[PDB]
């Protein structure tokens, strides 16, 4: 690799990832939603399920 | 299935011998979400 190569032979960083499904508990995930709380009004939650 | 669980509980005594006459709940301490099918054990020692 130098840094007169040409497009498509200039040294690129490739990271591979991998997916597996183990019957193990699942660790990785997303993010939350957060919103806002709001009091004194029916409304509908979803607190931690 | 899969969850390691350990609770506790630590309380004052007095008495020598044997486990004293009383009752005490023991609080969740530690969870684990690892599974391994744990047949045997043996506890360390110190020196
Ligand atoms: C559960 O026990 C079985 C024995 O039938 C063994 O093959 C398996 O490896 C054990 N699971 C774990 C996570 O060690």
């Amino acid at each position: 690799f130098q840094p007169t190569y040409g497009v498509g032979y200039q040294p690129y960083r490739v990271v591979v990832l991998s997916f597996e499904l183990l019957h193990a508990p699942a660790t990785v995930c997303g993010p939350k939603k957060s919103t806002n709380l709001v009091k004194n009004k029916c409304v509908n939650f979803n607190f931690n399920g | 299935d899969g969850y390691f669980k350990i609770y506790s509980k630590h309380t004052p005594i007095n008495l020598v011998r044997g486990l004293p006459q009383g009752f005490s709940a023991l609080e969740p301490l530690v969870d684990l979400p690892i599974g391994i099918n744990i047949t045997r054990f043996q506890t360390l020692h110190i020196s």
